RNA sequence: CAACUAGCCCCGAAAAUGGAUGGCGCUGAAGCGCGCGACCCACACCCGGCCAUCUGGGCGAGUGCCAUGCCCCGAUGAGUA
RNA sequence: AAGCAGAACUGGCGAUGCGGGAUGAACCGGAAGCCGGGUUACGGUGCCCAACUGCGCGCUAACCUAGAACCCACAAAGGGU
RNA sequence: GCUCGGGGCGUGGACUGUUGUCGGCCGCGCCGGCGGCCAAAGCCCGGGGGCUCCGCGCCCCCGGCAGCCGUCGUCGGCACGGCCGGUACCCGCGCGCCGAAAGGCGUGCCCCUCGGGGCACUGCGCUGCAACGCCCUGCGGGCUCCCCAUCCGACCCGUCU
């Protein structure tokens, strides 16, 4: 199921409604970028 | 003049936002010229940041402990200049929402009828001033 | 007349046509601004999407024997806090336009 | 199919209109377009207000290209013998009275053009060729 | 509060490391985060700093949120506070009148940011443990509170109300 | 979402009623599908194209659908309507029934103001909270075939005479329309005289005020 | 809260009374590009929050930078309150384009008051130096304390000023006190036609 | 996915209460995460090695 | 009462064509630090329409013929030397 | 020391507009077919100038330069009951 | 039997502009449900403790309880509009009946066993609907200059660099 991933090859996702948080800094200092399981889910759902 | 501020319980506060946006509410315990916690007698207790929301000329009397019955009780006693309050005496509010419906047809053709009759004695009064006049 | 009633001249509420979308640097003319009189907030803007707009206008030359002439529009949907409002036109209003008044109907009403 | 698309061109209008830069102020410069070869040049660099580049992008439905605007392809009509081509399409295709014909040569395109039914700007150049406005 | 303010964070986890009998056991400094988001990078660094275990063999058992405790109402929690200032981090014990644990963050995080010019590299806190009313001791914001819970003193000063305006 | 449930967790259940009737003759449209209809002989070129037949049929019943519901926002018999848009905008009238055109047949007693029987939109009106009482009132006359304005064919008589120009395109009154609405009229007038002061306010016309919401104002 | 004052379907005069300067003219330059047409009076009683010395200091450098290296021909600074508060707009509105020339020859400055508008100027949607002070929070510095310590205009206006104040002041108490008198009988002369109904619905619609 | 957040709010009892008013934790159990990964690129090709 | 810590403000801080937070002006800011929403917003992003280019198809069995044609794809396209 | 001379890595400019930094070849955002409609980035939302004179919590009173956005249009030791 | 014209009847076609609608895409505001987070703020009832030790009062905890909460996840329902297109071969759909209309009308099966539901069962033919103006009187329009609006305007291009 590592050949159940053998995509389409992109998602081309929307850009967010509601926009991103700063581009300049990590999920930490209150960026968007990096690790994050919980609002990785509420992003995607801005890229409708 | 940044609102009224004090150290006693008991002085009822008028909305100028919040959520809630009807709303008349007591402050029950006092936490600096900002915060207050505020209560109302059948519903949700908030202590929240008030710069922008100022206090009413009337005070109602309730002293410390304060559960959410406790305020009911004070309420029931009181009661009364609530009604008042809402037409004028520092609210002026509650009566103005009233204004907006009022526009619904039936509530319109009323209210259109009130000024005609209003027209009338104007006319009436004007004619005693005007006598005397000349 | 017919389609003649008993008072109202004024038939709509008012509105503004301020400027065209913008960024600081450029004009997007295609879509217009347009602020509301009487619109004071986000979600009373939203009542007026989808209604229709008249700029309405006087010229000197006559056309089909009349000096009135009128460009068509309709609401798009909201625009910012302050009851500002997007607009797209049949053809593009005029941009001397900006500072004047245009008339926003009730004509088709949701509600 | 075809009616939408024609709707399309002519609506729309890709007649942005091509014009050399710096044409407007040296008048032996012409109109016709020609591409700034050097660097630095603003049109090149594509600056927006400077008159934007011809590209293929521009251009306009395959079916609408080399078409009049009543949905006819146009078709310069030299003499009597190319009337019989274009009475194979009718509607589709168009006749149109050549530059080098004179007025009596005309005359005969004309009647015969009538005949197809591919009645439109055939009569029209004729009829000023005789003496008309 | 709504749309958060910073909730306090009571984040559970282990030490994950190797099926040995021994085992380190999570420790906790009590931190003020955005939800998960802000809640893992710091908690594995409270651990890493200080003892070192790792961030792979830090492991994140689940996170708790916190619910209503001081009922609304007024405690008066004892924080003992860190804030960087051109070199490492200086003392500061403020010990303030608050409503609840969101409410405690601001008025810790506005007197940083004003003062001692703060943004999200300075750390938390060291501990956080409420106290009683007359108990509290240093000053400015409890003595107000403090002389109207027991009383006398509610009856105190009650002249400012109408008198706002002239009365 | 709620509507359309039946039919997408279904997949036609409506449209496999219909054959299982046909069926419910015996044995039918299967043999006769195949043997149906015409074909070969054609005229000018390949004849590549397009409708009558078939492709008619969903689109009438499509159209038919938005007349209630949801343009109407509800909307029963005999409720005062704001016209908004149309000629006789700003008239407060009585709406005597719906159209299969989908238009509306309201009238306003023609005496009082001048409203004649007229279609207007849906699309248009604010649905107030007044319901004037229509009980016995013949709507029935006046239909949708009712309603057919007459065009610039020729000459308003039989067809095939030479004709003069004193036609009227963009309008015409007929004739029996003048006669047929104060009957109609007659009786709603009854009703609008049972509440008080409602056939005076019907003419005076509702526009917003500077300071006025659209929003704040609804009905 | 909603803006009371601002745009207006016709209805601006403006009050320029104890305003604050570049509050107001701000909010007046946005309604002139709105193509309305503003009336600011009594533009000398407009105060500037601040310390004398720093509101002066400002007007003082600009003295200097208008006065040397001469030609003439552009450098110049304003005597008086009504042309500074001319400038300020003119500083908002883009000064180099026709429709804000036409913006800005909607503004008017009227000193004291024009020839009898017997509409009052109403205040603008708190605009005002007194009120967002809680009295004091420091100083503040006039208009006309500034304009006095640059040169004529204000000192021809101050002596006016007053002459204008105190004749409309007399006018409009005295109509006041007649106009308050028709409505102390009117609730007894709708009683008086037999009753009402439908009027005593009309204090519920407050 | 419910019924592992239910097994541990069976066995756990020692995780919520107590704890807010305190540091550190005990023991009990301990939730696995096993997940894959959703990436989505936020910031562009430009200017980075 | 003393010694400190560090914020803003003040001093230290003086140049010539007059002058520049870009301007006006702004003092419970329109300042300064910071939080929270809403909102504004590039030829970017998405969806649709459409152009050429490239890619993959498809359709000639002749007796309408461009079969280097026509038709369906989807992705891509700045551009000096 | 230098907007300096010379290397190491990388991205740009050169071959780069458009949007942002008032303004700027190189910084920031993003590489650009042609359009409609949506949605953002950078950066903003008192007015210029499209957009909250929005909410929240502090600090600041500057007659010897109030303050006001990376690069960037300078600035320090040291002093203040 | 056909065609030109006339007579006689029915349907209504002429650029271009406008409005209604169905479908697709996208935004828009608002309303509702359940679960997570042992669930618990909460209130009445009950019990004990501390602090206060001047007592009110304050706090803390535990057991029964209308209750309603911030945040996470998910589903559910409405009300409107923009834009594009009218779906020209399997997108959609009709072909017996009634019903202006929309819409419904077989039967078996099973769940519910109530209200209703889900599930099975024939082949062909074929893709744009409502309305207004006028085509000629007369006029929409296209194009150029100008004025007003708006804008990159690094001076115009080339070259060197």
């Amino acid at each position: 199921f590592k050949e159940a991933n053998n995509f389409l090859w992109p998602f081309k996702l929307k850009a967010p409604l509601g926009g991103l948080k700063k581009k300049r800094n990590h999920y930490v200092e209150g960026g968007d970028a990096g690790n994050r399981e919980n609002y990785i889910n509420q992003l995607v759902r801005r890229m409708n | 003049m940044p609102f009224k501020r004090f150290v006693e319980i008991g002085r009822v506060a008028l909305v100028n936002y919040g959520k809630d946006y009807g709303r008349l509410v007591v402050i029950v315990d006092v936490v600096d010229q900002n915060r207050a916690l505020v209560d109302a007698p059948d519903m949700v207790r908030c202590q929240i940041n008030f710069k922008r929301l100022s206090l009413t000329d009337i005070k109602i009397d309730i002293k410390r402990v304060p559960k959410k019955t406790t305020l009911i009780k004070a309420m029931e006693e009181a009661d009364v200049k609530n009604k008042w309050e809402n037409s004028s005496w520092g609210k002026k509010l509650i009566v103005q929402k009233r204004r907006a419906s009022l526009n619904d047809f039936d509530r319109f053709k009323v209210m259109l009828a009130k000024i005609k009759r209003g027209g009338a004695i104007r006319q009436e009064l004007a004619k005693l001033k005007k006598t005397a006049a000349a | 007349m017919k389609g003649r009633q008993g008072q109202r001249v004024r038939l709509y509420v008012r509105g503004t046509i301020l400027g065209y979308k913008r960024s600081k640097s450029n004009q997007y003319e295609n879509t217009s601004l347009l602020q509301i009189e009487g619109v004071n907030t986000k979600e009373e803007v939203g009542w007026y999407a989808g209604k229709r707009i008249a700029y309405v206008y006087k010229a000197k030359t006559k056309s089909n024997d009349s000096t009135i002439r009128c460009i068509w529009g309709k609401v798009t949907r909201p625009h910012g806090n302050s009851g500002v409002v997007r607009a797209k036109f049949r053809s593009n209003l005029p941009p001397t336009s900006m500072g004047k008044k245009v008339r926003v109907f009730m004509y088709p009403s949701s509600i | 199919m075809a009616v939408p698309l024609l709707t399309k061109k002519i609506v729309k209008k890709r007649v942005k209109q091509f014009k050399r830069p710096h044409s407007d102020r040296y008048i032996g410069l012409k109109t016709s377009w020609r591409r700034p070869k050097g660097i630095d040049s603003r049109v090149r660099r594509k600056f927006k207000g400077c008159t934007l580049m011809p590209n293929i992008g521009y251009g306009s439905d395959k079916k609408t290209r080399h078409y009049l605007p009543n949905k006819f392809k146009k078709f310069v009509v030299h003499n009597v013998s190319e009337l019989e081509l274009l009475m194979m399409h009718n509607r589709t295709y168009c006749a149109e009275i050549a530059h080098n014909v004179s007025t009596r040569k005309r005359k005969e395109i004309v009647e015969r053009a009538a005949q197809l039914d591919i009645v439109v700007t055939n009569k029209l150049a004729r009829l000023r060729s005789q003496e008309d406005e | 509060m709504g749309a958060f303010r910073f909730h306090q964070y009571q984040v559970v986890g282990r030490g994950l490391p190797t099926p040995t009998d021994e085992h380190p056991k999570i420790y906790r400094m009590k931190l003020w985060a955005t939800n998960e988001v802000r809640a893992k990078s710091k908690f594995w660094y409270f651990l890493r700093k200080l003892k070192k275990v790792k961030k792979s063999n830090g492991q994140i058992l689940a996170i708790n949120e916190i619910f209503e405790k001081n009922p609304t109402t007024i405690k008066n929690y004892g924080i003992w506070l860190r804030y960087q200032s051109r070199t490492g981090y200086h003392n500061m014990y403020k010990e303030y009148r608050d409503t609840t644990l969101n409410g405690a963050v601001e008025q810790m995080y506005t007197e940083m940011a004003s003062r001692h010019r703060v943004r999200f590299p300075c750390i938390q806190i060291i501990k956080t443990a409420t106290v009683h009313f007359k108990l509290c001791k240093r000053d400015n914001t409890k003595q107000f509170h403090k002389s109207d819970i027991k009383f006398p003193l509610v009856y105190r000063k009650v002249r400012p109300p109408t008198r706002k305006l002239k009365t | 979402m709620a509507p359309t449930s039946k039919m997408a967790l279904g997949i036609k259940r409506a449209s496999r009623s219909h054959t299982y009737h046909r069926r419910g003759l015996w044995a039918i449209k299967a043999k006769h599908g195949g043997a149906l209809p015409k074909a070969e002989k054609p005229a000018a070129i390949a004849e590549p194209k397009f409708y009558p037949a078939d492709d008619v049929k969903p689109r009438t019943v499509s159209t038919r659908k938005p007349h209630p519901t949801k343009l109407r926002s509800t909307i029963t018999p005999g409720t005062v309507l704001i016209l908004l848009a149309g000629r006789y905008m700003g008239k407060r009238v009585v709406f005597l029934k719906q159209l299969q055109s989908g238009l509306l047949l309201i009238t306003g007693p023609f005496k009082i103001n001048g409203v004649p029987i007229r279609r207007v939109n849906q699309a248009y009106v604010i649905a107030t909270s007044t319901k004037v009482d229509i009980s016995k009132v013949n709507v029935q006359k006046f239909d949708d075939k009712y309603f057919a304005r007459e065009k610039k064919t020729r000459a308003k008589k039989t067809e095939g005479e030479l004709f003069e120009s004193d036609k009227e395109a963009t309008k015409n009154l007929p004739d029996f329309k003048k006669d047929d609405q104060k009957v109609i009229d007659a009786e709603l007038i009854k009703a609008i005289d049972a509440v008080p002061d409602l056939k005076n306010y019907l003419g005076a016309r509702f526009s917003l005020r500077d300071g006025d919401k659209p929003h704040e104002m609804t009905f | 809260m909603v803006s009371g004052s601002g745009v207006c379907a016709k209805r601006v005069v403006v009050d320029a009374r104890h305003h604050m300067l570049g509050r107001l003219a701000s909010i007046v330059a946005k309604e002139l590009l709105n193509g309305q047409r503003v009336v600011v009076v009594r533009c000398e009683e407009i105060c500037m929050s601040g310390g004398l010395v720093r509101q002066k200091m400002k007007y003082l450098r600009f003295l200097r930078k208008r006065m040397n290296t001469k030609p003439s021909h552009g450098p110049i600074h304003f005597r008086a309150p009504a042309k500074i508060l001319w400038r300020t707009i003119r500083g908002m509105i883009p000064h180099k384009t026709a429709r804000g020339e036409a913006a800005l020859a909607r503004l008017k400055a009227y000193e004291g008051v024009p020839p009898p508008y017997d509409r009052t100027k109403r205040m603008v949607i708190p605009d005002a130096l007194k009120v967002l002070r809680l009295q004091p929070g420091h100083r503040y510095c006039l208009l006309g304390q500034l304009s006095k310590e640059v040169g004529w205009n204000y000192a021809d206006t101050i002596r006016e000023l007053e002459e204008k104040r105190k004749e409309k002041a007399k006018v409009s108490y005295d109509r006041r006190k007649q106009l308050a008198k028709l409505r102390v009988k009117a609730e007894k002369a709708a009683e008086e036609k037999l009753g009402t109904q439908l009027e005593i619905l009309a204090p519920i619609k407050y | 996915a419910e019924q592992y957040a239910g097994e541990y709010e069976a066995q756990d009892k020692e995780l919520v209460q107590l704890k807010r008013e305190a540091r550190m934790k005990g023991g009990f159990y301990v939730s696995p995460e096993a997940k894959p990964l959703f990436v989505v690129r936020i910031r562009g090709i430009n200017a980075m090695h």
